[PDB]
């Protein structure tokens, strides 16, 4: 009741609620509301709340009647069904409300006795957003929400602890085997609990509880359920809580889901003692620590604890498909140094349950990151073939492994029903092998965790397990680690698990390769401008004694690319708000990362073009590790130069000679005739290339007599998508069925100089939709230099469940096509054989894909496009989607799309990778800013030897002054090359890991005046090399190396020993807040 | 001969679930409304 | 660390028939009797 | 017709009644396998009123009881019980 | 790994990954056999 | 008949039943199909 329902009477209590109303759509904070806002406004039950996303503040004023002095518990009801986050008045976060499944808080028994007050920031949206209509749909902008339930309750404990009793018996009497005599004791049991209890008599509950007993045991009602049958657990129960970083929701919203999921965990932790968490993204705990201090202050109390564990070492749980490599690198790179720095952890296991697909070197990285462990869930949705296994180790491409276990019931939110314990076991895939399954209970997708209800049935499944003993045995005070540790314990190491090799492939949410295109372009084009931006960074401090490297500025800078990364937001899966928030921070990372190395640039010498100096005083900045021999670029609108570089690699003067092999257009028979040293494009006034032939071997590369393309090469097809259930994620195999070739287009010759020849194709796709599609051959002076006919795409894209691809028929025989994925490729197969090679008729690709035969190959580069299909002899480029359920404008406008048809007359090697690289090269432009301070110092850093080793990544490392180099064996053979440093003098060259640590020392020649260190590289190997400049069967955790002399382990775990040289580094964080050594010997 | 000698198109075996719920959005009224049967139910309705 | 980083060593999964139907032939009195228990039960029997 | 239960009260046209049960595991010449055991058990008609089956093993309908056999056999039944446990508790030294 | 079998190669998978390739522990191959990554390979020849 | 039928061409519509007719026959459209294998029906259909 209200206050003003008891005047005459200071002793039958009251609920007070005022509400204040936050007037735009802004999430004010505590200190910006209480104390400063006036609450003067009433609301009762019953009421309506705002629009969508609006947020209220109730003043909540609560009077208990002192007929209330027992009842030793009592309850603040909350039902409007929405967020909840009680406040305390000193403005800590108590407890949250979400709809209906998390109702209740519990006074604190402080102010029971005194009539106090507390704050409820109420937003008005549900746990998944608006939704209008359905979940996935868009977002309702207009949705109310009633205040059902604003209550003070005395709960009957006795009663609630019989209703959890008879839930967990009903559960098994309707779930267990009908010839299960557990199952028949349960319903005899509980038949005559229903015959004993009578709602006039409380003794009933008593005897209905001793009853019950006979069933659960007497340990229920604490911790010590656990502490029985303890050593042979089947199944290892962990509380979790998915926040997604922006799924259905801003990020404004998802930072008070993070602190409203994680206060609520805590007051549990607080009330359950055998209680454990895990919560993994470190941006997480980041924007935590930031928006509440202290209550990051008490979560890493509760985390040295061993209470919430801290898991996954990354930055966000990423989507692993369409990040580069250094991307997946920098997730692990500052999610561990966070978890380092904040708390004393070092993550040793990737938690990962919710990405779409996971690619061929995520096992190595992980290993190079210092995690062996993987835990996944979201193989499970594969809609044509179980993955084989629960529990195996996956082996990345250069024979890394971890080991992966996927929870047998098949997810992160369980609900700790005895059918969710049950199929935690008993939905293993691979039994035999291990007999130990991972139950992940909560409630997530974005939202609150496990309630205190679920670890009452999770004591009752416990207790049913110890008495009866059908349910398996179900432990719930060991982590994640731990769980991986007795699994490692059981199969001797992991050598007795099976086996994967290679990509784990999503046979699912296809169409996240392709759907948001603009933020896809955008996250490409900015992981190569940090890469050139560290590049010159180095450089820039390295030799400029006035210029520090601007760690603070990238750090923020990587933080926004990674944040961007996550497994909702870059598969482009959001709503439209999502990506109103994240195309912004995209573009204002690139600009501002054009800044820093432009600033970098200054202190190196040079500055921008400017676009008044003179052509012949006009540099190009390369910044790939190797010699571009030439560039073509357009200096003014329309004006093309050649610049060229005969030595240094890293800058390039534009060129006086004209070119050895110029290109040249001309006409012919209504044909359109771009021709090469190296290559002649046949096009029809319709714009298919109706000929692409090789001239120095002479022969046709298309094959348009045979498949069903019989009408030239770049055809584009648009497709009906209409997936069967989620618009932005999903692309089925049945849209090839349907579809409409474009072939109404015309063409016209845009340019027959020497420098590049094009025509113009003028597409139209349909009403309202067009496009205008640009081919070109450049000449050259060195086949080097050469990417194959280039194709830019301007489409004006405005169609609705339409899918733009682009066809090629190659005239090509192989079985397997060759995609790059991040450091390395990935073969796929091409023929459609089994179920397995059927779920892949849409694949992901970074930079190109090959289809090459034992003669010869073609390789499609692009600089945005993520999802390929070759399959018999067609080679397929996913360019466009039009996907309305999440975002109902998702790809509308304007859209540049390039892609190159490179042609080449071996098997896939290292020419085509340096075409990619120079494909997605952004050449930038400079004037040399005097000639007293022009050096070239861009050849500092150089790696000679075998081509296909790639010199990817330049850095600073994080803690020193030494420089990072990123190195990998990108087709993989087992390959040698040498370092050279040139003007500097280098200390010592060390082999480190991906977090910077040092792994061993290398033997670093001195030449004339470089320095040469020697490398091999293993066929699929991601090096990392630490440079300090200046004069000056057990193996190690930190350094992989063999311990031959004594060594550090863990008692606190299974599986950590460190060598006494990293031991006295004090390198030994691993997932143990409180590590505890012992010495051991020979 | 309508045989082909050559095949360069391989062709998979439809996935029964797939194809099986693909039926329901022929006579669906829900998001592909537009590209199926019911959008030429009714030749211009009238109210 | 006892988890190797490198595996070069695949491990397959154990196809649940054939190695349900090998535990077979360990008690059998067949054709690989004297591979197997039975070879072993009598300690020279005389007749 | 299968009879609706393993144990029950036959009564006598008088009211007489004794308590009968009939052996889950529809033999009287059981070998102690473990379906025997299971089946002792797991095809009882009325488990909700009891729990408890009779598992009557031997060699029979004329001629020569249970062997050492199939003592083992229950021996090793009780050790899985009592060890992995999803075999029922199987009792040797109790009379009928 | 690459086979030599009647006029050709074929291609067998060297990892298990699948029932598939659990299948084919053991493969025919009529005079070589190959397994070679992109820098180095080793052919076993044999007669019979 | 998804395949064929496309919203923007009406005869789609007729060629989609013209497929239809290899499953149904060719009598659905009238009372025509109940004048065949009438006497040997399973099942009588009445309306209430
Ligand atoms: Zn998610
Ligand atoms: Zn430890
Ligand atoms: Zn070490």
């Amino acid at each position: 009741n209200p206050s003003g329902d008891v005047n005459n009477d200071l002793s039958k209590g009251f609920v007070d609620l005022k509400v204040y109303r936050v007037p735009d759509l802004s999430r004010p904070s505590f200190n910006e509301v209480v104390g400063h806002k006036k609450f003067d406004e009433t609301a009762s039950k019953g009421d309506t709340f705002g629009p969508s996303w609006a947020t209220f503040w109730f003043e909540v004023h609560i009077r208990l009647p002192k007929s209330w002095a027992k009842y030793e518990q009592v309850i603040f009801q909350w039902n409007c069904d929405n967020e909840g986050l009680v406040y305390s008045q000193d403005g800590v976060p108590l407890q949250a409300f979400s709809g209906s499944e998390r109702t209740d808080f519990i006074l604190p028994d402080s102010w029971k006795t005194t009539e106090d007050t507390f704050y409820i920031e109420m937003a008005c949206n549900g746990m998944f957003g608006t939704g209008a209509g359905s979940q996935i749909a868009p977002p309702d902008p207009n949705r109310y929400f009633t205040l059902t339930k604003a209550d003070l309750v005395a709960p009957n404990l006795p009663a609630m602890a019989l209703a959890y009793d008879f839930l967990l018996m009903q559960q098994c009497v309707k779930q267990l085997p009908s010839n299960c005599w557990q199952k028949y004791k349960a319903r005899q049991i509980c038949n005559d609990i229903m015959n004993t209890f009578h709602p006039n008599d409380l003794s009933t509950i008593n005897e209905c509880r001793n009853l019950a007993k006979a069933f659960l045991g007497n340990d229920i009602d604490s911790e010590a359920v656990f502490e029985k049958n303890n050593d042979k657990a089947n199944v290892f129960a962990i509380g979790h809580c998915h926040i997604d970083t922006a799924w259905l929701w801003p990020f404004a919203e998802t930072r008070r889901k993070i602190v409203r999921s994680w206060a609520t965990q805590m007051n549990i932790m607080d009330r359950y003692p055998e209680y454990q968490f895990v919560c993994s993204q470190a941006l997480q705990y980041l924007w935590l620590k930031e928006d509440h201090p202290d209550v990051f202050e008490k979560l890493k109390e509760y985390v040295n604890q061993n209470k919430f564990i801290p898991i996954g070492g990354s930055w966000v749980e990423h989507d692993t498909n369409i990040p580069n490599g250094e991307s997946l690198i920098r997730q692990f790179l500052l999610g561990q140094h966070f978890f380092e720095k904040e708390f004393g952890v070092r993550c040793r296991t990737f938690w990962l349950p919710d990405t779409f697909g996971y690619s061929s070197q995520i096992p190595q990285i992980c290993r190079l990151c210092g995690m062996d462990r993987f835990l996944t869930q979201k193989l499970s949705w594969n809609n044509i073939n179980s993955f084989p296994t629960s529990t195996f180790n996956w082996v990345a491409l250069d024979g890394s492994q971890v080991i992966c276990h996927m929870p047998p019931a098949n997810t992160y939110t369980a609900d700790t029903n005895v059918n969710d314990v049950l199929h935690s076991i008993d939905q293993h895939k691979n039994l035999v092998n291990d007999q130990a399954g991972l139950l992940v209970f909560g409630i997530g997708d974005g939202g609150g965790g496990p309630t205190p209800e679920m670890l009452e049935k999770l004591r009752r499944c416990k207790g049913i397990a110890n008495t009866v003993g059908y349910l398996p045995n179900v432990k719930l005070g060991n982590t994640v680690d731990e769980f991986f540790d007795g699994i490692l314990k059981r199969t001797n190491a992991g050598q007795t698990l099976p086996s994967w090799n290679g990509e784990l492939y999503f046979e699912f949410h296809r169409g996240t390769y392709t759907t948001q295109a603009e933020l896809k372009k955008l996250m490409r084009k900015v992981e190569i401008a940090l890469h050139d931006a560290e590049y010159v960074s180095t450089l820039a401090s390295i030799f400029s004694k006035d210029y520090s490297y601007p760690k603070e500025s990238l750090q923020d800078l990587w933080r926004d690319t990674l944040l961007c990364q996550f497994h909702d937001v870059l598969p482009g899966s959001c709503i439209e708000m999502v990506y109103k928030d994240a195309i912004p921070i995209m573009s204002k990372v690139l600009k501002n990362t054009e800044a820093l190395l432009w600033q970098a640039i200054e202190q190196l010498g040079f500055k921008k073009a400017s676009s008044s100096d003179n052509k012949e005083q006009l540099c190009l900045l390369n910044t790939l590790p190797w010699n571009v021999r030439g560039v073509i670029t357009e200096t003014e609108e329309n004006k093309l130069v050649y610049f060229e570089s005969c030595d240094g690699k890293g800058i390039l003067t534009a060129a006086h000679t004209s070119l050895k092999h110029p290109a040249a257009a001309y006409q012919k028979d209504d044909n359109f005739i771009l021709v090469n040293d190296h290559l002649r494009v046949t096009i029809a006034p319709n714009g298919l290339i109706l000929s692409l032939f090789d001239l120095h071997k002479e022969r046709e590369i298309l094959d348009l007599k045979s498949g069903k393309n019989h009408a030239g090469a770049n055809q584009y097809v648009l497709f009906e998508d209409t997936p069967l259930s989620w618009q932005a994620w999903d692309t089925e195999v049945f849209s090839l069925e349907k579809y409409e070739v474009l072939d109404k287009g015309k063409v016209s010759i845009k340019e027959s100089g020497p420098l590049r020849a094009s025509v113009v194709v003028d597409i139209p796709i349909s009403e309202l939709s067009h496009m205008k599609a640009t081919i070109s051959l450049e000449g050259y002076n060195d086949c080097s230099e050469f990417t194959g006919v280039n194709f830019t795409c301007e489409v004006d894209w405005h169609e609705s469940c339409k899918f733009l691809k682009v066809e090629f028929p190659v005239d090509i025989h192989s079985e397997f096509a060759s995609y790059e994925t991040q450091f390395g490729i990935t073969k796929r197969p091409t023929h459609y054989n089994t179920s397995w090679d059927v779920a892949k008729f849409e694949v992901c690709h970074q930079k190109f894909a090959d289809y090459s035969d034992f003669t010869y190959g073609v390789s499609v580069l692009n600089d945005c496009k993520y999802g390929f299909s070759t399959h018999g002899n067609l080679m397929r480029l996913s360019l466009l989607r039009s996907p309305k359920q999440p975002d109902a404008h998702a790809d509308m406008g304007k859209h540049t799309i390039r892609y190159a048809v490179y042609p080449h007359s071996k098997p896939l090697d290292s020419s085509t990778v340096r075409a990619a690289h120079k494909f997605n090269s952004n050449f930038r432009l400079l004037t040399r800013a005097s000639d007293t301070a022009n050096l070239d110092i861009f050849d500092a850093f150089q790696l000679v030897g075998e081509p296909n080793v790639i010199l990817s990544h330049i850095k600073m490392a994080e803690k020193g002054k030494s420089i990072i180099l990123r190195v990998y064996e990108s087709l993989g053979g087992k390959s040698r090359a040498r370092l050279v440093i040139k003007s500097l003098t280098v200390a010592s060259v060390t082999k480190c890991n991906g977090l910077e640590e040092d792994l061993e020392e290398l033997c670093t020649l001195k030449s004339n005046d470089y320095y040469e260190v020697p490398i091999e590289l293993r066929a699929f190997e991601i090096a990392t090399f630490k440079v300090n400049l200046g004069f000056k069967s057990v193996a190690c955790n930190t350094c992989l190396k063999i311990i031959r002399n004594d060594s550090f382990h863990c008692t606190k775990c299974f599986d950590f020993d460190v060598c006494r040289d990293c031991y006295a580094k004090q390198a030994f964080l691993h997932p143990c807040p409180k590590p505890h050594f012992v010495l051991v010997r020979s | 001969t309508l045989f082909p000698v050559l095949n360069n198109t391989p062709v998979g075996k439809q996935v029964d679930s797939i194809y099986e719920s693909r039926l329901d959005q022929f006579l669906s009224e829900g998001q592909y409304r537009d590209f199926n049967l019911p959008s030429v139910y009714d030749h211009a309705r009238i109210d």
